[PDB]
DNA sequence: CTCTGAATCTCTTCCGACGCGCCGCGGGACGTACTGACC
RNA sequence: UCCGCGGCGCG
DNA sequence: GGTCAGTACGTCCTATCGATCTTCGGAAGAGATTCAGAG
């Protein structure tokens, strides 16, 4: 069981088990934050605007890549599906499904992992010339279903 | 007992330093006290004109 | 016997007291502290090892996993000190810590391990200390000042009755832990004892006693003594201790064993007590009225009924006495209270106590600590246990425990770091004792109660804070991690430790930008002691008592060198011989006096230790086997000096200069000048600017060598030998055979610092003071630094001074300077400025460094190269472009008609605005260095590539030259070894050096030495290769510039600044002045020989200022010059070495009972000639601080030089040739240039920028701001009738926008008329008042 | 705007942001028919936020920014030594002002002071521009500025013309009494140090051990005449405190 | 921002006599309140006065 | 023996000289998705 | 360009 | 309907009060409590 507590940072949720110190947080328009996963560093992905390396993070916004010196570099970008497939092993048990998503659209363009806030779920969408190609694949019941947006 | 043409001992110089530093610190505080008094006097008397 | 280096120029000493203890290394207080911080400690008592053992091992919450610490290691820094200074990074070493993660089996026992892993976790960077006690934090060089803070322990103090009417002395006790909450006890005017924690709401003291599980009966038993009563038939008896009757009025008859003797109304006299004791009166009979009114000690319960007849602390009364008698209480116990010796304070406090149980007391303290919330038994118990009784949150340090036990007279000096119940009880008992009249309050300013906390301690504290944060994170991750699929590196985040350490070294109040005017500034900054800082005092709240000189400062803290202003007394200077005890207390050395003989044995005593003994003054005379010549010797003992017999003396001072600091010690004739002027002179020595050419002080104190050497400004030879190569930048020494290690090249290379910028924009330059082939010993000065001359501190210049008024140009401390001083560049100084041009990314385009600056003539562009950066060596003046930079103007859209108009006007139709770096107005200098820093990913310009290629060539050349020198040394070793055995000298010369290395040898250990040196040669080659590759990659690599910065171009300007009127000059005796006129040479006063004076000083300053030491120096300096003159002429006449030797020997022997004893008969003729050439300008003289030259000795030295004894000569006015009517004191004084230069002070403004909100002129010269016309100036104008001037200063010249525009236009038009309006600051005030909900308006507008 | 794309913000902006956040949250809770406890807590927080905005620190602990220093409220803007009244209204920074280290002019008459030529040029720039355009040497103001920047000889002649009988005010801090500001006719001197008449030093309490003095230029005719008639050193030979002479011989004199 | 603490249509234009959207940018449009963004064309000094 | 007023005690708030110079450090900003209005 | 803090110095 | 601009929400990141810097002196005013006099 996990209960609500208040402290210097407002209101949070902490688990009653003395052996477990897991803590979630209250957000603006929800009962409680989703179960944010542990950050996973990737030394093989280099930053472009700086010399840092990218680290995968999770949150209500979604799953993203951020510089390891985040207060200084402050460089973030969304991961590609091929990038995830390159480092599939390091991904925690939950996120592995993202690696199974199709990596390229029928037009052969490269895909990117996005977060649909209206449905609170991760999908993969393809972009060409920086604009969305209008093709997206979602995860519905253990399979990936793809179609025009 | 000694003057300044003669040399003060180490002990005599150490004794004199008490008065020296006391005077310096007293000036440091006295400036602030006098300034506050002067500002109060100016504020009370600034209206008066012949 | 004097060394070869010392024989160059021997300063004649005038001291008479033999030196027993050499002056300690002046920077030990910093180096020792940091060494304790970083160096390994197998016992785990100091530094990083102690912190690691304090935090580790780390375990999970009831888990089967543990993280433990094995060892730590400081790695090699990535950059050296110079590289860090150039690149603007911290000189730090990485901290590698070996850690072991152990996971046990789930089955019992808990100790059954099942897997162990070990790895070297990296946990941040530790800023290392340089060889001279400094830190490089962001390229900037910083000093961590030591802190004089209240020692942990317990202190008893009084308010001296100031807080209450009639001056009732209220007593308080305070427990100061090293880390934790404070605990104070204090007496109220009603004699009630109260307690407070962290100076929070006052509470009754007994509450704490009740919180420690002590009942009221137990409290009374602890604090009071009991009196026993018995009731038998109709008789009441008391058990009496006769001493208890002392001071009590005999209000009733006293009978015992059928004997009665009492005088009613009288006090019980001592004779009465003695009679009672001898009669063995153990019991007395007393009336009911006497026992009525006493306080019940323990609760009494009627056994028949179980009803509490009388509780503890209740006052006895006749009815209560009858009740207890009828109940059957044969024996009664009360508590004894005497109004003089045994007060009722605890009982009265219990009466005022609003609690009645342990839980009630815990609830009360919980509500006091955490107000506004309901209490809880578990929460209250946890809070009380954590406040003082948990090692995690309370730490009364080892020094704290020592002081705590000493104050309570406990035998043990070691113990637990948390408070026990007995500790609190004993503190309360001691406070009650002080209230009663036994014991005295502590002296807070006593140096035995203050403690020195240095760099290592503070760094350890911050590291411990970071490490406890890391420990909390580690516990969390260990409890909530995948135990087997990770490594120790995955559990430790280095961010908190690095953050804490970096914050301490950058933002702390004690981490200070090092003052670097001269070497004395560096030494005095590193020896500084501050009462401020974290855990210390504050300027506005520290009283006079803290600032004042205390008797315990003798030999520990200088009484003179404290600064003026708000910091007076709060910033002190460590004395010359003072060091720090193990516990952090200042110690001073003394010579042990054993059976009337002073011994060379030296004991370092602290203030508490010093108070016990009788210590003789350093000037007390003793001869042959040490014995006080005088039967009576002056001593100070317990802060009260007087005369004592020889036998009573326990210790003697080690030196006559052990009371002063370094700066005060450098002042000659300090005992002849007032402490105020001595303070001013010591402070002003630190502001002296190095000059173009260093000049030794003719009149010194003998401390110049120590200051110059201990400060790392000089290149000091670390091994003796013969100098093999010299130039302006490099000294190469061939080490002696008996001084080099086996398998070594035997060559030392010293690289000199040439024209680098100081923290104060002054010049740091090292110059060789040795020549080819000259012998060098260990410790010899090889190169002089700023303000150093042959290894002696040279802050200023020796100047010919006449003390006379001269036509008002010396009117008020003003100084008249000859033009010969300016022509000889004696006070000319070099200033280096760093100017930076920063290219930044901006909206609508990045800024570009280019020479194509719009709307700028080709003449201004000619000084630049093709990349837009000024050439090295270019002479530049104010307004010239150093680095050309442009910035996009924005869109600035123009209509086609507007575009045509701009095209017709000229080149104004451009989208680019000038943002180039220009020389500040008034600055004229030369470009001596250009450094280009480029963010990685930005293409390097042509100038950047050229600089990179030059740096690569320089690196290759330097490494190759060092390798060649080391190889030459190694092959010299080869030749020496082969000569020592198996010599083939002719064949060896025929053979090349590689064949020499390939040659064999006889079967001796020399073959082993050859093998070792060949291996060292291979190591030299490999080291050269790896260093070349590393330096190449470091030069090529990009720079970690600030975000948004594309490239930074830094230009260094060297300006030689000549002495001009307005510049501030001072001597060493508090004699400040500002130059008023540079007088032509023919106008200066001159003597019979025609020599003009260089500086004319006003005689009037000396009498009022009482700095007579400057007069004596002026005399002695004259003598110092006179001897030199007699040498100089003797050198010009090319006289024989014999006459020169005789005269110089006479000069050295002139003193009376001097301890120097120079003997020129042991010097070679060439050495004597070298000495005489060095003595040609003057004979340097050492006059120690309180053992200096007497007046008669100065007269004798003047007589040797054929100079007048009075020190006054007949001067003639150069303007008229007429003799001045009286003889004038003309001599030589050492004068300084005090960095308060007029060209840094002059500023003028007509119109410039204005503040955004106040719409008033900016402030400061750097901002080109206007002067502040404050309220006192407004009062001055109001005292006059200056209404229009005041209006124009308030309205037009400051804040009225339309007014100032119209005034400018009218002045241009020739109309000096004002059109004043409303100041904008008043509109701001109206809006701010309206923003507060107050309707403020102007009426009848 | 700052270097690096950051924006320097006033503390008032933070206070207003807190107030607006609390107000909007309270309005949203009121719309959604929130329970009494939640709306009461939100109202209390809004009251605390408004109190902090008006006068921070008067009740409870003052709300602090990221620097752990209390935020500056409107009362702090009005109150104190650094407030508007004492820092901006009763005293001001002024144009046409300068400062420099003072030295002795023993050749000076009582009514004149030595003024550095560079300081005079900078201070009298607008007068020089006007006299340049009067004589036709500079057609426009830009030409006048270029001429003065180049420091031509005719500019020096113009500067000598403009300072002939134009008094300047010399002030030494602290201005304890009205003699702390006095008017002098400036004589242009080479060098960067102001030359002060020896007899006025006692009134200024000025010595020459490093003192700096401030120079102000009266602009208007009334200001010049007040300097000449009321504030000039020749009118200040008696002390207003006691009537005894204040311009009294000392030291070498 | 549209209704923030520095709003142009509440307190005034950022630059003199220029609308926020740039539709009107000269003194000839003085006093005109833009239909697109509601910012009056006037001097920036009003941002110093308007509460 | 009790009640009221005056006096005394406790707690909280306000004030503390002016002018000038130098150095160091810090200070919310950026990204992505969804909704509305206009064409 | 603004504000704040810390440290140091001069009058 | 489709596209662009504007607006909304999330991330950095928390979770014990524990970080945190922490502790003057003097004078005046307001409120609370106690003593003396009168009933
Ligand atoms: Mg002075
Ligand atoms: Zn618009």
């Amino acid at each position: 069981e996990m209960h609500l507590k208040m402290g210097r940072f407002g209101k949070y949720m902490a688990c009653t088990n003395e052996e477990c110190k897991n803590t979630r947080k209250i957000l603006r328009n929800g009962e409680v934050a989703p179960p944010k996963e542990d950050p996973v560093p990737l030394p093989e992905l280099p930053c472009e605007k700086s010399d840092a390396y990218f680290v995968l993070r999770d949150g209500a916004a979604g799953v993203f890549l951020a510089a390891n010196t985040f207060p200084k570099s402050r460089e973030t970008r969304a991961p590609l599906v091929e990038e995830l497939y390159r480092f599939r092993d390091r991904l925690p048990e939950k996120l592995r499904y993202l690696a199974d998503a199709p990596q390229q659209d029928p037009e052969g363009n490269k895909t990117m992992v996005r977060f649909s806030r209206k449905t609170k779920q991760q999908y993969v969408s393809s972009e060409k010339d920086g604009k969305a190609t209008g093709w997206s694949a979602f995860y519905v019941d253990g399979k990936w279903v793809e179609g025009k947006k | 007992t000694a003057n300044f043409r003669e040399g003060l001992n180490v002990l005599q110089y150490f004794i004199s330093t008490h008065g020296a530093r006391k005077g310096l610190a007293d000036t440091a505080l006295k400036t602030a006290n006098s300034g506050y008094l002067t500002r109060r006097l100016v504020d009370v008397a600034q209206d008066l004109v012949v | 016997v004097y060394s070869y280096t010392e024989k160059k120029r021997i300063r004649k000493d005038f001291g008479k007291r033999p030196q027993v203890l050499d002056v300690p290394y002046l920077l030990s207080i910093q180096l020792d502290s940091f060494q304790k911080f970083i160096e390994q400690d197998p016992e785990g008592q100091y530094g990083l090892e102690a912190a690691f053992r304090s935090v580790f091992p780390i375990q999970s919450y009831s888990g089967n996993s543990e993280l433990q610490y094995v060892s730590y290691r400081l790695g090699e820094p990535v950059f050296d000190v110079q590289e860090c200074q150039i690149r603007g990074v911290t000189y730090s070493a990485p901290l590698r810590v070996k850690l072991r993660l152990v996971i046990y089996e789930r089955e019992a026992p808990e100790g059954t391990v099942k897997d162990i892993k070990e790895q070297e976790v990296y946990m941040g960077e530790i800023p290392l200390m340089t060889d001279n006690g400094t830190f490089v934090i962001n390229g900037t060089e910083r000093v961590i000042v030591s802190q004089l803070h209240r020692s942990p322990g317990v202190f008893f103090d009084s308010d001296k009755g100031k807080t209450h009417s009639s001056g009732k002395v209220l007593y308080n006790a305070r427990i100061i832990p090293y880390r934790g909450s404070w605990l104070d006890f204090e007496f109220d005017p009603k004699d009630n004892l109260f307690v407070r924690i962290d100076r929070r709401r006052k509470l009754p003291a007994t509450i704490i006693l009740r919180a420690l599980n002590y009942t009221t009966e137990q409290i009374l038993d602890l604090f009071f003594e009991k009196v026993i009563f018995e009731i038998r038939d109709n008789k009441l008896q008391m058990e009496l201790v006769p001493e208890r009757l002392r001071g009590e009025t005999a209000s009733f008859d006293i009978e015992a064993n059928g004997k009665v003797y009492v005088e009613k109304g009288r006090r019980i006299t001592a004779r009465h007590i003695r009679q009672l004791e001898k009669d063995d009166v153990k019991l007395i009979e007393v009336p009911v009225e006497y026992i009525a009114g006493k306080v019940v000690a323990k609760d009494y319960i009627d056994e028949s009924t179980g009803e509490l007849i009388c509780a503890a602390n209740m006052e006895l009364s006749l009815d209560l006495l009858a009740k207890l008698s009828q109940s059957g209480h044969k024996r009664i116990e009360t508590l004894f209270t005497n109004d003089l010796d045994h007060g009722p304070y605890i009982s009265e406090t219990l009466r005022v106590d609003p609690t009645n149980d342990r839980l009630s007391a815990l609830v009360e303290i919980y509500r006091m600590m955490r107000p506004g919330e309901p209490p809880t038994r578990e929460a209250a118990e946890s809070l009380f246990e954590n406040l003082f009784f948990s090692e995690d949150r309370y730490d009364l340090s080892a020094v704290g425990r020592m002081k705590f036990n000493r104050s309570l007279l406990r035998e043990e000096i070691e113990g637990s770091g948390i408070l026990s119940k007995d500790d609190i009880i004993d503190v309360m008992k001691k406070l009650i004792d002080i209230r009663n009249g036994k014991g005295e309050v502590d002296d807070i300013d006593h140096l035995g109660n203050r403690r020195i906390r240095s760099v290592g301690e503070m760094a350890e504290n911050q590291f411990r804070v970071g490490l406890v944060r890391v420990e909390r994170a580690v516990k969390e991750r260990l409890s909530l991690g995948d135990l087997d699929t990770l490594m120790p590196q995955d559990m430790i985040n280095a961010k908190p430790i690095s953050a804490a350490v970096k914050e301490f070294f950058g933002s702390s109040q004690l981490s200070q930008f090092m003052d670097q005017n001269n070497p004395l500034s560096e030494i005095t900054h590193k020896r500084r002691i501050s009462a401020l800082g974290p855990g210390g005092l504050t300027r506005e709240r520290a009283g006079f008592e803290v600032r004042d000189v205390h008797p315990t400062h003798y030999g520990r803290v200088c009484p003179i060198e404290t600064p003026e202003g708000p910091n007076i007394g709060l910033i002190n200077s460590l004395s010359v011989y003072a060091q720090t005890n193990e516990y952090g207390f200042l110690e001073t050395p003394y010579r042990k006096v054993t059976d009337g003989v002073v011994t060379d044995e030296i004991h370092y005593l602290s203030a508490i230790e010093e108070g016990n003994y009788v210590i003789a003054q350093a000037n007390s005379n003793l001869d042959e086997e040490g014995h006080f010549v005088e039967d009576l010797v002056t001593c100070r003992s317990k802060g009260e000096s007087s005369l004592f017999s020889r036998d009573q003396v326990d210790y003697m001072d080690v030196s006559t200069q052990q009371v002063v600091s370094v700066g005060a010690s450098l002042i000659p004739f300090l005992e002849h000048d007032d402490a105020n002027r001595a303070l001013m002179g010591a402070n002003m020595q630190r502001q002296a600017v190095p000059t173009l050419r260093a000049d030794k002080p003719l009149v010194g104190t003998g401390m110049e060598r120590a200051v110059a050497v201990d400060s790392g400004v000089t290149a000091v030879a670390k091994r003796g030998g013969v100098v093999q190569y010299v130039d302006a930048s490099r000294i190469v020494i061939k080490v002696n055979e008996d001084e080099m290690y086996p398998g070594e090249a035997g060559i030392d290379i010293y690289n000199l610092t040439k024209y680098t910028r100081s923290n104060q924009n002054t010049c740091i330059n090292q110059m060789p003071c040795v020549s080819l082939g000259e012998p060098v010993e260990r410790g010899d000065v090889l190169a002089d630094g700023p303000s150093t001359d042959l290894g002696e501190l040279a802050l200023g210049q020796n100047m010919r001074v006449a003390f006379m008024p001269w036509n008002g140009y010396n009117f008020e401390d003003s100084i008249l300077v000859s033009e010969r001083v300016v022509q000889e560049d004696r006070f000319t100084t070099i200033h280096i400025q760093e100017l930076a041009c920063v290219s930044r990314d901006t909206k609508l385009g990045p800024e570009e460094i280019t020479a194509d600056i719009p709307n700028v003539g080709e003449a201004a562009l000619s000084k630049l190269d093709e990349s837009g950066i000024v050439y090295i060596g270019a002479e530049v003046t104010g307004g010239d472009i150093l680095v050309g930079k442009v910035t996009p103007k924005g869109e600035t859209q123009l209509t086609p008609e507007e575009k045509l108009l701009r095209a017709i006007f000229g080149e104004k139709a451009s989208d680019v605005k000038d943002s180039s770096l220009r020389v500040p107005n008034g600055v004229s200098g030369t470009v001596i260095d250009v450094q280009v820093f480029t963010r990685d990913g930005v293409e390097k310009d042509k100038r950047a590539l050229e600089i990179e290629e030059m740096q690569l060539k320089q690196a290759k050349k330097d490494l190759s030259e060092e390798l060649q020198i080391l190889e030459a040394g190694l092959f010299s070793r080869i030749r020496a070894v082969l000569v020592a055995g198996g010599v083939e000298a002719e064949k060896l010369d025929k053979l090349p050096r590689d064949r020499w290395l390939e040659l064999g040898l006889t079967d001796e250990e020399k073959q082993n030495q050859l093998e070792q040196l060949a291996e060292q040669y291979d190591e030299l080659k490999h080291e050269f290769e790896k260093k070349l590759e590393a330096k190449r990659r470091k030069i090529t690599q990009g720079d970690d510039l600030a975000p948004g910065v594309l490239k930074i171009v830094k230009v260094y300007l060297a300006v030689k600044r000549r002495i001009q009127p307005g510049d501030k000059m001072a001597g060493r005796h508090g004699n400040k002045g500002v130059i008023s006129k540079i007088n032509p040479i023919e106008d200066m006063p001159y003597d019979e020989n025609g020599t003009p004076v260089d500086i004319v000083l006003n005689p009037l300053g000396v009498p009022s200022r009482m700095n007579i030491g400057q007069i004596l120096e002026t005399h002695l300096g004259m003598a110092a010059k006179g001897i030199g003159d007699k040498i100089n002429a003797m050198l010009k006449q090319q006289q024989e070495v014999a006459k020169l030797r005789e005269f110089i020997q006479r000069a050295y022997d002139l003193g009376a009972d001097v301890r120097q004893k120079v003997d020129l008969s042991t010097f070679s003729d060439e050495e004597v000639m070298r000495l005489a050439e060095n003595l040609r300008k003057g004979m340097p003289i050492a006059t120690p601080v309180f053992d200096g030259a007497k007046e008669a000795e100065i007269k004798e030295l003047l007589k040797l030089g054929d100079l007048p004894t009075s020190g006054q000569i007949r001067l003639y006015d150069g303007r008229t040739g007429e003799q001045f009517e009286r003889p004038v004191t003309v001599g030589y004084m050492y004068m300084l240039k005090l960095n308060h230069l007029v060209d840094d002070k002059m500023h003028a403004r007509s119109t410039g920028s204005y503040s955004l909100v106040t719409q008033q002129p900016l402030g400061g010269k750097a901002q080109f701001g206007g002067q502040r016309f404050g309220e006192m100036e407004v009062w001055a104008l109001e005292a006059y009738g200056a209404a229009y001037t005041l209006q124009e200063m308030l309205t037009v010249k400051s804040d009225d926008v339309n007014g100032r525009t119209k005034m400018y236009k009218n002045i241009v038009d020739g109309n000096h008329q004002m059109e004043p309006g409303m100041p904008e600051s008043f509109n701001v005030l109206l809006k701010e008042i309206r923003s507060l909900g107050i309707n403020i308006e102007l009426e009848d507008e | 705007p700052l270097d690096g794309g950051r924006f320097a913000t006033s503390d008032l902006n933070d206070l207003y942001r807190r107030v607006i956040n609390r107000n909007n949250r309270l309005k949203r809770l009121l719309d959604l028919a929130a329970p009494d406890i939640i709306v009461r807590n939100e109202k209390r927080m809004l009251q605390e936020a408004v109190d902090a905005l008006l006068d921070n620190g008067r009740r409870g602990r003052a709300i602090t920014g990221s620097n752990k220093r209390p935020l500056k409220s409107l009362a702090d803007m009005i109150k104190g030594k650094q407030g508007r009244f004492r820092q901006n209204l009763l005293g001001k920074r002024v144009d046409y002002s300068g400062r420099s280290v003072i030295t002795v002019g023993p050749y000076l008459r009582l009514h004149q002071c030595g003024l550095p030529k560079k300081m005079a040029l900078e201070l009298f720039k607008p007068f020089i521009y006007g006299k340049l355009e009067l004589r036709g040497l500079a057609t426009t103001i830009k030409a006048a500025k270029k001429m003065v920047e180049r420091e031509e000889a005719v500019v020096w002649d113009i500067l000598d013309e403009v300072i002939r009988e134009h008094p300047v005010l010399l002030n030494r801090a602290p201005t304890l009494h009205r003699l702390g500001i006095q008017a002098f006719e400036p004589v242009l001197i080479e060098g960067k140090a102001i030359q002060l008449h020896p007899l006025v030093c006692a009134a200024y309490n000025a010595d020459f051990d490093g003192d700096q003095m401030a120079v102000h230029v009266p602009l208007t005719l009334e200001a010049q005449l007040e300097a000449r008639a009321l504030m000039m050193s020749t009118n200040n030979i008696l002390s207003p405190a006691n009537g005894e002479p204040i311009i009294v011989p000392s030291q070498d004199v | 921002e549209r209704d923030g603490l520095f709003c142009a249509r509440i307190f005034g234009p950022v630059k003199d006599y220029e609308c926020l959207c740039g539709k009107y940018k000269r003194l000839k449009h003085r006093g005109v309140i833009c239909e697109k963004c509601g910012v009056e064309v006037t001097q920036t000094k009003v941002r110093r006065e308007r509460m």
